[PDB]
């Protein structure tokens, strides 16, 4: 009584609604340290003038 | 320091002569290191 | 994924027998393991559950006092000691397992559980 365990399960069935389907969820962060970038863009890098 | 999982680490070497303590005077440490830990830091301690 | 029970048997009223249940196979997570039993010509009835992580345990009114159930996690084995036993506990018991996790304990009363054992027999006798 009034203590509970902290989780619980999601029901994941083929025939749930599409609100309760699952999604599979990635978040990029982006991050400048004070540290050399090494994270880079395909832009074809030119000559300098 | 250890901010937002980022272990930055400044340091500075010079020569001295004293047998006292800390001389007296100004100089800045430069970073050296930044280590992208995440480790969760509250304690610490030196080894000789 | 397997089921596997062992022990219990006849033993005289006012004993006590242990009920072991291992779990063999690949398994992703353990929420909790239950003991059921069936008596002849009588529907089959939760006798008690405890949950894999902590190890809290939850029982039918019927053994309480009296049974204990207990897990050991890396042999991955459920039991049920069986203390002062009486002739209503004459019955196939069955270990059953879930990876339902609920909040609330509760619950694996009335849960149906996915997986079951084979069933061993206990016979308390005078």
């Amino acid at each position: 009584f009034n203590c509970y365990f902290p989780l619980q399960s999601y029901g994941f069935q083929p025939t749930n609604g599409v609100g309760y389907q699952p999604y599979r969820v990635v978040v990029l962060s982006f991050e400048l340290l004070h540290a050399p970038a090494t994270v880079c863009g395909p832009k074809k890098s030119t000559n300098l003038v | 320091k250890n901010i937002d999982g980022y272990f930055k680490i400044y340091s500075k070497h010079t020569p001295i002569n004293l047998v006292r303590d800390l001389p007296q005077g100004f100089s800045a440490l430069e970073p050296l290191v930044d280590l992208p830990i995440g480790i969760n830091i509250t304690r610490f301690q030196t080894l000789l | 994924v397997q089921l596997v029970e062992s022990g219990g048997g006849l033993m005289q009223a006012g004993g006590s027998l242990r009920l072991s249940c291992a779990v063999s196979g690949r398994t992703f997570s353990t929420a909790a393991m239950g003991w059921f039993r069936q008596a002849p010509g009588k529907e089959r009835e939760f006798v008690a559950a405890i949950r894999w992580s902590g190890g809290s345990a939850y029982y039918a009114d019927s053994v309480k006092g009296r049974f204990t159930i207990s897990r050991d996690k890396a042999k991955n084995t459920v039991y049920l000691q069986m203390n002062s036993l009486k002739y209503e506990d004459t019955a196939v018991y069955y270990c059953a397992r879930t990876e339902y996790v609920s909040y609330l304990l509760s619950d694996y009363a009335t849960w149906p559980y996915d997986y079951w054992g084979q069933g061993t027999q206990v016979t308390v006798s005078s």
